[PDB]
């Protein structure tokens, strides 16, 4: 009889993981502050990693990697890509990004902006989407937050029929042994309003987020295109597959990002062990080139896929450490 | 990278290697708090002997 | 030459003192009776070892050590043990009734009746010193004597010896090793009262030593003897520079300079490699690169914590054996590229290296094998605050219900001292977080 | 911090007390006459804790035998180890206490208490460093209950800094002498709450149930009950009587077992449970001892530990065994039953091991639990008390000795307070 604690009840994924563990009849849930646990399904903020692996007679495991926020915060991710020799500095799969502080690298941001002025081409950026630099350089002081000015993808891949914009979400599990498991099912979070490039001010066509646009459910359920349907579209409209044109680049980005932070976050020789589920957010352009946008520390799964992924988390991340009395993942070999 | 202040002898040697440059209470006050604790003990014992006398 | 006085308080401090002084004697070639045949100046001198040993006309080498316990039984084993002649009877002070795992009983009650006697026996050693530099204090955080009496002594030593440096070797409590339940209380109370009186403190978590003994020495249930022989090796590494010819850490003041930029943050992490079983039949001798690399494995540290998630303020490497600067610098360059070593912006990223050519001496019939080269790293990392966080949480849980408090109040201590100690610890944890992130 | 002064009061106190000295004299290799005849040096190294060394060479128990009736003490003196006790330490009246607390505490017992305290002082002066006192007594009669608690009160006056330790036998209707037992017990508990540091709650109900259900004895005598008491008493005193891993005294036990001054009533337990005479053939494994000692069937107090929460736990393993296996099993019980141990006292279960086993067993385990479940014992006594008290029944035996109804009301209130105080830490 293994024991676990739940310290984040706003977590959609680990609410399903908890009930799946209890249903086996080999796991018992304890109260929040009980130190005598095998597994910790931990809080998002201020997780007490310093208290783990100090209980004699208990192998202790947590569903978060300490230091993984360095990949999962927008400001931190830019600093990581720019400084680390594995990714530095003209990264082919990451858009041109600059860290901006309100009262910093905004004196060198203008130098590249003037290259975009002298060489007369597209000069659209994201923060909300701006037209010119000086018009939203005071917008960081307007909100009072440290946000990033990233290059906006002016020429993206457009779904037909609809002339639409989309982002791809991939769910990745890193176990205690630092195996990188990519879940075979991903989701396309689609825009319903046709993409407009003449003026960027309207919210529906430009922003790709699920929560904001709620047009809704026109082409598919809750603006969510799954992997079998999207592969089929590419076969018909572009004469290519998902794995060739898009997914190989996705696998390359995931593996490059996590192998970079491996020495800093690995729990290989530690007194406690970690796994973590990540949410990688991608963008595909007209020439079928995949770009990284966001990495999520606490990602929420798609409604259709909860049952399969949460069983997968129990299978290879939990039951590997604590064994009970075909695989849905693609292992990314390094 | 830079090995400085190298000093050698028969027993061994010492040096510094730099990779990157940078970017009380009184004697009376002690005896006071000790005697304040002794009097608190003596009061607690007095309250006990009072209770036992009753 | 400047002499050093060692103070051993409570059971933990005394038995560790025994382990260290046994090891020093084997290192300097001093016999159980106190004779040192290699020493040519009979009945005096100003050599490097004379920092720790004084001399009499008969050629006897006596430790500058005071042993203090509130109960006779442990020091009685020093009085009748194999090193009985080595110490003067006046150096070994015993009370009648112990502090019963109670800080307040050790500090206030039994503390008051013995403090003046101990300082007199300390003064009797200090009067034999041509130039005193300070004190090395050995105790547990957990025991009543170790916590209570030590903090009272440290207060008084600041009054009587204001110009002198004070170093701590402190045993941090572990449930695995015979722990009393109120030991988080004692640990917090002694840290608060000692924090301004201590210049540099080396924490040794019994948990870490217990696991090193299980993993690397193949001992299934480590005794105090198993733990102390390992602790004494680490202490010997740290003190070697005071006892031997060299140019790194030659005085106690240099420990503050090299390791402690911020006075309150005076808890350097010690990491030691290699620990090899004497029962191990075939052993491949480890290189300079391998042992220096092992200084960054958490499983080798004196406290289990993660230096990758923290910042360094200072880092010393102390080598014993066949080591040359070329191999050290090559090792460092390889480690820097592969491992997460982050310094604070107001500090140089760098290492102060000290080598002694004599390989570490091991106690005959002990558990540690002879090695060609060994290293102790001393690094002031913010990661060690993990140990404060663990201890504070345990304090918080008990104190919320006021559990066991009545035992402390019944010794004359006010309840307000508990919360005053905890606020200081909450401030200390915040200091580490400011520097660390 | 070596010498303990032992006191035994009344019939039950002297009968269990004699059996204690019978058992530990066998363990320390001391014959009925008083001479040492053992093989190990470990038997003598901490013998001064319970024995005075008289020039002979002979060992005399630091024991004081107290009763208001001469009957039981004559049976002790003519008993198996009766001639080991110092004859001056036999302090007795002639009139008896007639199962009346008031007679023990206020009238008959008050006449004899000073003589006892002279013998206590005589023993205390011989002690190099006296750590405290232990009393064996029942709470249901008159002498052990009434005079025993009067003694405790007067010892605390003369020795306010010493540790008071009791082995207090709790009355039960199952093993009942008189109807007034709930009166005597409630009056005694009031005194024990105030004036002791440690009380081992030895429930007569539980001792009967063990003898009936587990030992398979159809009609158990007091002798079958006293076999279980002495075996438990030996177990709880192991760390005081033998050299081991720890320097263990009564004060360190008190500090670590008692988080709140009033809550110092412990559930004793023993594994494995044996009937007198019957040889234990099969040796128990370390997992079996650990499972049995935590089992409610092995508890000397008729409380269900599953109805409460453990504040602190002390465990003593006896015999040649793997200390790794002990450490693993003890951690295993805690980690698989973690709800039953308070989270607000970290690492509240502590374990000791002694190499020397008790007589007739290859390995044994002694349990000392400070559980909130002990409230059930006190509730039971309170219910029996109130049943009679609401009608002022049998009260004339007490009012005839000078007592008023008010003192009964005050004792009822103080015990109901203790119950609600245990309840405070069972939920919160
Ligand atoms: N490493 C090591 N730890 C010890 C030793 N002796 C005791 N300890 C630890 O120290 C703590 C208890 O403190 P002690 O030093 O035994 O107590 P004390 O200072 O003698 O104080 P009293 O309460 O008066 O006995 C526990 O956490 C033990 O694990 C030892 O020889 N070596
Ligand atoms: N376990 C045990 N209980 C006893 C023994 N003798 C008497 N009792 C119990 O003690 C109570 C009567 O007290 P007793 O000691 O005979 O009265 P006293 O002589 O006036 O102290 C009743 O509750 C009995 O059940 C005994 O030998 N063993
Ligand atoms: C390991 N520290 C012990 C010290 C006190 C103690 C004494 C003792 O003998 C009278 C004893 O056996 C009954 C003990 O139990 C093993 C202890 C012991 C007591 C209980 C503890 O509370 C959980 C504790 O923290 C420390 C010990
Ligand atoms: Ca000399
Ligand atoms: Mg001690
Ligand atoms: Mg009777």
């Amino acid at each position: 009889m293994y024991t676990f604690v739940v310290r984040d009840e706003n977590s959609s994924v680990y609410a399903e993981v908890s009930r799946l563990l209890l249903a086996t009849g080999q796991w018992k849930r304890l109260r929040k502050d009980n130190p005598r646990f095998n597994l910790m399904l931990g809080e998002r903020n201020r997780l007490p990693f310093g208290r783990l692996g100090h209980e004699p007679g208990l192998v202790q495991l947590v569903n978060y990697y300490r230091g993984a926020d360095k990949l999962c915060r927008k400001a931190s991710l830019v600093k990581l890509i720019k400084t680390s020799p594995e990714l530095s500095e003209s990264c082919t799969w990451f858009p041109e990004s600059y860290v901006i502080y309100p009262t910093d690298e905004r004196e060198v941001f203008l130098a590249a902006y003037n290259r975009r002025r002298e060489g007369r081409e597209g000069n659209v950026w994201i923060a909300l989407i701006s037209s010119e630099a000086s018009e939203l350089l005071d917008f960081i002081d307007e909100q009072g937050q440290v946000h990033v000015i990233q290059k906006y993808l002016e020429k993206p891949l457009l779904l037909e029929p609809g002339h639409r914009k989309f982002d791809i979400r991939s769910w990745v599990l890193v176990d205690h042994l630092y195996n990188i498991y990519l879940y075979r099912e991903g989701v396309l979070r689609t825009s319903s309003e046709p993409y407009n490039s003449a003026n960027f001010q309207d919210k529906t066509c430009h922003l790709t987020n699920h929560c904001i646009q709620k047009n809704y459910g026109r082409y598919e359920e809750g603006n969510e295109m799954f992997f079998e349907e999207f592969n089929q579209y590419l076969m018909d409209a572009l004469n290519t597959t998902l794995e060739n044109s898009i997914l190989l680049q996705i696998k390359h980005i995931i593996r490059s990002c996590l192998m970079c932070i491996e020495p800093a976050i690995s729990t290989k020789h530690l007194h406690y062990q970690s796994f973590q589920l990540f949410g990688f957010d991608f963008m595909v352009d007209e020439e079928l080139k995949v770009w990284l946008i966001e990495v999520n520390g606490a990602p929420a799964c798609a409604q259709k896929l909860y049952a399969e992924l949460c069983q997968g988390i129990v299978d290879v991340a939990i039951s590997s450490v604590f064994p009970l009395a075909t695989s849905i993942f693609i292992k990314l070999h390094h | 990278m830079e090995v400085i202040e190298l000093n050698k002898c028969t027993s061994g040697q010492s040096f510094e290697v730099i990779l990157k440059p940078p970017s009380d209470p009184s004697l009376e006050e002690i005896q006071k708090k000790l005697e304040a604790a002794e009097e608190r003990r003596k009061y607690q014992e007095a309250e006990l002997l009072k209770h036992l006398a009753e | 030459m400047r002499e050093c006085i060692s103070i051993h308080v409570g059971q933990a401090g005394v038995q560790i003192g025994n382990a260290c002084w046994e090891l020093y004697c084997l290192e300097h070639g001093i016999q159980p009776d106190g004779q040192m045949p290699s020493d040519k100046t009979i009945g005096g001198g100003d050599d490097s070892f004379n920092t720790f040993f004084s001399e009499t006309g008969a050629g006897k080498h006596v430790p500058r050590a005071v042993f203090v316990d509130l109960e006779p039984t442990v020091i009685d084993e020093v009085r009748t043990g194999t090193y009985r002649q080595l110490f003067h009877p006046e150096q070994l002070i015993t009370g009648k009734e112990d502090a019963a795992n109670n800080y307040a009983r050790g500090h206030y009650t039994i503390g008051k009746e013995i403090i003046d006697l101990v300082l007199d026996r300390i003064r009797k050693l200090a009067d034999q010193c041509t130039g005193l530099q300070g004190f090395l204090v050995f105790h547990s955080f957990g025991g009543g004597t170790g916590s209570g009496f030590t903090s009272l002594l440290m207060e008084r030593l600041s009054v009587d010896y204001g110009k002198k440096s004070k170093l701590e070797f402190s045993i941090y409590p572990a449930p695995q090793v015979s722990t009393a339940v109120v030991e988080p209380y004692n640990s917090i109370l002694t840290t608060h009262t000692t924090l301004e009186h201590s210049d540099c403190a080396f924490m040794v978590d019994n948990e870490a030593i217990y696991d090193i003994c299980r993993r690397n020495l193949d001992i299934e249930r480590p005794t105090y003897t198993n733990l102390n022989r390992l602790i004494s090796q680490i202490v010997s590494s740290i003190t070697a520079s005071l006892r031997f010819d060299g140019a790194l850490n030659v005085d106690l003041t240099e420990f503050q300079t090299n390791l402690v930029p911020y006075p309150r943050i005076h808890f350097p992490l010690a990491t030691y490699a290699p620990v090899i079983s004497a029962e191990k039949a075939y052993h491949e001798q480890l290189s300079v690169a391998e042992i220096t690399n092992a200084c960054f494995e958490p499983a080798n540290q004196m406290v289990k914590c993660d230096p990758r998630h923290g910042k360094y303020m200072a880092c010393c490497l102390l080598y014993r054996g066949d080591v040359v600067p070329k191999d050290v610098n090559a090792a460092i360059a390889t480690i820097k590229t592969k491992r997460s070593i982050q310094f604070v912006d107001w500090c140089p990223t760098g290492f102060k290296v000290g080598i002694n050519y004599q390989p570490p001496t091991v106690v005959p019939g002990g558990d540690l094998a002879k090695v060609q080269r060994a290293v102790c790293m001393l690094s002031n990392t913010t990661a060690i605050a993990e140990a404060w966080a663990r201890l504070d949480h345990k304090f918080d849980l008990m104190y919320a219900k006021r559990a066991f408090v009545h035992w402390y109040v019944g010794e004359g201590m006010e309840e307000g001292e508990f919360s005053e100690a905890r606020e200081d610890m909450a401030a200390l944890e915040k200091d580490y977080e400011e520097v660390g992130v | 911090m070596r010498e303990i002064v032992h006191i035994q009061a009344g019939q039950c106190g002297n009968q269990i007390g004699a059996k204690f000295w019978e058992v530990i004299s066998d363990e320390h290799g001391i014959d009925p006459t008083g001479s040492y005849h053992g093989d190990s040096d470990l038997q003598l190294e901490r013998i001064n804790v319970y024995y005075n060394e008289a020039t002979g060479n002979k060992y005399v128990p630091r024991a004081i035998l107290v009763d208001l009736e001469p009957g039981t003490m004559d049976s002790v003196r003519s008993g198996p180890f009766g001639q080991i006790f110092r004859p001056d330490n036999f302090v007795f009246g002639q009139s008896g206490a007639g199962n009346n607390w008031a007679k023990g505490h206020y009238t008959e017992g008050a006449e004899l208490v000073d003589s006892v305290l002279d013998v206590v002082r005589k023993e205390s002066e011989s002690c190099d460093c006296l750590q405290g006192f232990q009393l064996t007594h029942s709470l249901g009669g008159g002498t052990g209950s009434g005079m025993g608690t009067l003694l405790i009160s007067k010892i605390r006056e003369e020795y306010p800094d010493r540790i008071m330790n009791t082995f207090s036998v709790m009355p039960s209707p199952k093993v009942s002498d008189t109807v007034v037992e709930p009166y005597n017990a409630t009056l005694s508990v009031h005194q024990l709450v105030e004036n002791t540091d440690e009380t081992y709650c030895i429930d007569n109900e539980a001792l009967y149930d063990i003898c009936f259900r587990t030992l398979k004895l159809t009609t158990p005598t007091y002798g079958d009950l006293n076999h279980l008491v002495s075996a438990t008493m030996s177990g709880v005193t192991t760390c005081l009587r033998f050299p081991g891993q720890l320097n263990a005294d009564l004060r360190k036990l008190a500090v670590n077992m008692v988080p709140f001054p009033r809550l110092h009533f412990f559930m004793p337990g023993f594994a494995p449970l044996t009937s007198r005479g019957s040889q234990q053939y099969r040796a128990l494994t370390v997992p079996e001892l650990t499972q049995q000692m935590f089992d409610s069937k092995n508890m000397m107090a008729a409380c269900d530990p599953r109805h409460g929460r453990y504040l602190t736990v002390a465990a003593i393993f006896r015999g040649r065994m793997s200390m790794k296996e002990v450490d693993e099993q003890m951690l295993n019980v805690q980690n698989k039953n973690s709800s039953y141990f308070v989270e607000w006292i970290p690492n509240n279960v502590k374990t000791a091991v002694c190499d020397i086993p008790p007589r007739g067993l290859k390995m044994s385990a002694t349990f000392i639990g400070n559980s909130t479940a002990i409230q059930e014992l006190f509730k039971r006594i309170s219910e029996q008390f109130t049943a009679m008290f609401r009608r002022k029944a049998f009260l004339h035996w007490y009012t005839g000795e000078g007592m008023d109804e008010m003192e009964f009301t005050e004792a009822e209130s103080n015990m109901n307070d203790l119950v609600s105080e245990y309840q405070q830490y069972q939920d919160a």
